[PDB]
């Protein structure tokens, strides 16, 4: 039925949207709050010189989280 | 994680041993009529998906006649990888080959 | 799956080798028609010169390395011609087994070289003999088989197709298709 | 054929212009057949003015 | 028999690097940097700008969403680098076009900062609601959490007005609450951290 076509749109994962394989190449090495806050200051600055605005809006809450206070 | 790092490292080493360097390559310096029929095929197939075109197309609507105009001006940014039958290969840019 | 490789050897699909050149000379059949028509290639020298255009071509290929080795194998082979084939000395293997025919000018099947020197020594005719060698050796270089050519399908289509033409009866030895089927 | 890779091979590899000589012996297979033959014996004759 | 049979199953499910409690705060550290590799499809409109194409097609739809391979919420990326198909660094790299289609597939390395919550860890977030069945929370102002009734301590009572809270000493608890991590739920398009308050 129609829901058999909506889950083609609910998945919507082609080989243009998604990578084919993802493999971690080393072990996950932890970071510090001084390195997270240094990264988010640079990642948000890079994208703000579309999509992604709904995501960055969730990162600015975390940038407000590691240093500031609601 | 270690089993992939030691797996990519094999693959980029195997493909390094099979790359013939540009001074050791000893195949024909001409474009061998199948390379020509596939460069023009692949370049015309990229142009129709809105790739940037490096020629003043004068109202030409056929994508294949556009790519035949770029091959005449040596503006095609492709590379032929000529396989030798062990798996080793030679890279030949389209700019340096000779068109019959 | 038998095709011309890029080192001009005829190989199967898994890489097993069948021949070392296509017929011993690596010449395409659909190109070698006027290759031994030397009287035609001399009467049309200038019109055939800007087809096999050498001026834009003498910087992508070595020229004198194969011409030097050919005259050694030509001079040494006429000194040993009265000998039978089993007393032939094997100092000088042919120039196609030493140099790539599409890479080196002058590397040429030894039967084409004999026909070309027999033409130039029995015919004294604005065209030299030196520049006519240079045309007919570039023409050998542009009439070669291309790598990737399906010479296995072609060789099978060049036998099965004219065999639809000889089904007839007696006109001592087995004749025609039943001989070909043995 | 339905893409540009195959149109580049019906124009450059399998077109009729490259199929002038057959690979069986190197003989041509393309030419005028019956009445264009019998018209060139009258056109190129010496009576034609 | 079975000693080296389930090892190819148990170690499939054991996560690699455990979160430590740090800085004598008691709270764990769940943001981690992992270098990964991808196999992505560069498209011909980005054939002149390849790095903008890999970011806009494959990397930008990957942020703030749970990825199964890194096992967490991907925050952002750093240091995208396309592997050249020519083992000669340089600008003029080259990728391999598929025969049927005009696209090109290639390998890339990138560093992902992911948020990695695990069991037995400590997460402190604001309380945004609390009701007569649960304590609902955020984590880092972005990540939804909840503490249900059967993991609320018995010495704590839910005073009713929406309603405030009573601890074991008769105090309203603030937004910032320390709790210990139960099963992290994934199956939605929302990442949920169920938690406990008991030790």
């Amino acid at each position: 039925m129609m829901k058999g076509s909506r889950r083609t749109g609910n998945n919507t994962a082609t080989t243009l949207n998604t990578p084919v394989v993802i493999h971690a190449t080393q072990l996950p090495q932890h970071v510090s709050t001084d390195e997270v806050l240094q990264f988010l200051e640079s990642f948000i600055d890079e994208k703000e010189n579309t999509n992604l605005s709904s995501s960055i809006s969730q990162l600015k809450r975390i940038q407000r989280d590691f240093k500031g206070l609601p | 994680p270690e089993d992939f790092q030691q797996h990519e490292q094999i693959r980029r080493k195997t493909l390094k041993e099979k790359a013939i360097p540009k001074d050791q390559r000893a195949t024909t310096p001409y474009m061998t009529k199948y390379e020509r029929a596939r460069i023009l095929g692949t370049r015309a197939l990229q142009i129709s998906m809105n790739a940037p075109v490096f020629v003043d197309l004068e109202g030409e609507t056929d994508p294949l006649r556009i790519a035949m105009k770029e091959l005449a001006e040596k503006k095609i940014p492709l590379v032929i990888r000529r396989y030798l039958p062990d798996g080793s290969f030679e890279d030949w840019s389209v700019e340096e080959l000779i068109v019959d | 799956g038998v095709h011309v490789s890029y080192d001009n050897s005829i190989r199967d699909a898994d890489g097993t080798l069948v021949q070392f050149m296509y017929g011993g000379d690596a010449i395409d059949i659909t190109k070698e028609s006027h290759m031994t028509q030397f009287e035609f290639c001399l009467d049309n020298y200038y019109a055939l010169l800007k087809k096999y255009n050498p001026s834009a071509l003498i910087e992508h290929l070595d020229v004198e390395s194969a011409l030097k080795y050919s005259k050694k194998t030509l001079k040494y082979r006429k000194k040993h011609s009265k000998e039978p084939h089993y007393k032939q000395s094997v100092k000088y293997d042919p120039v196609l087994a030493k140099y790539n025919p599409a890479k080196y000018l002058g590397s040429v099947s030894e039967n084409f070289q004999d026909k070309l020197e027999s033409f130039l020594d029995k015919n004294s005719k604005g065209v030299n003999e030196k520049k006519f060698r240079a045309l007919m050796q570039l023409k050998y270089m542009r009439s070669l088989i291309n790598p990737g050519e399906a010479v296995g399908i072609i060789a099978s289509q060049s036998v099965g197709e004219p065999s639809t033409q000889m089904t007839l009866n007696t006109f001592n030895v087995t004749l025609g298709i039943p001989r070909l089927r043995e | 054929p339905q893409n540009e890779n195959a149109r580049a091979e019906a124009l450059n590899l399998a077109n009729t212009d490259s199929q002038y000589l057959t690979p069986t012996s190197g003989s041509p297979v393309r030419g005028l057949i019956q009445d264009h033959i019998s018209a060139g014996v009258w056109l190129t004759s010496k009576d034609s003015f | 028999n079975e000693n080296r049979e389930t090892a190819r199953f148990i170690k499939k499910h054991k996560k690699q690097v455990t979160n430590p409690i740090d800085e004598k705060n008691g709270t764990s550290n769940c943001i981690v940097r992992v270098p990964i590799a991808l196999y992505v499809s560069l498209a011909p409109m980005y054939l002149e700008n390849p790095l903008q194409g890999v970011m806009k097609q494959h990397l930008n739809p990957l942020v703030m969403k749970y990825n199964n391979k890194v096992g967490g919420v991907v925050l952002g990326y750093e240091g995208l680098k396309i592997l050249d198909a020519d083992p000669l660094d340089t600008s003029e790299k080259l990728i391999k076009i598929t025969p049927d289609t005009p696209f090109g597939f290639t390998w890339c390395h990138v560093n992902l900062y992911v948020w990695q919550p695990q069991v037995g860890d400590v997460l402190e977030g604001y309380i945004f609601i609390q009701s007569a069945s649960h304590i609902g929370l955020l984590i880092h102002d972005a990540f939804n959490a909840s503490i249900k009734k059967n993991n609320i301590p018995v010495d704590w009572t839910f005073v009713h007005n929406l309603g405030h809270w009573v601890d074991s000493n008769g105090e309203p608890i603030d937004g910032k609450l320390r709790f210990t991590v139960r099963n992290v739920h994934t199956t939605g398009r929302v990442v949920s951290v169920d938690g406990t308050l008991i030790s």
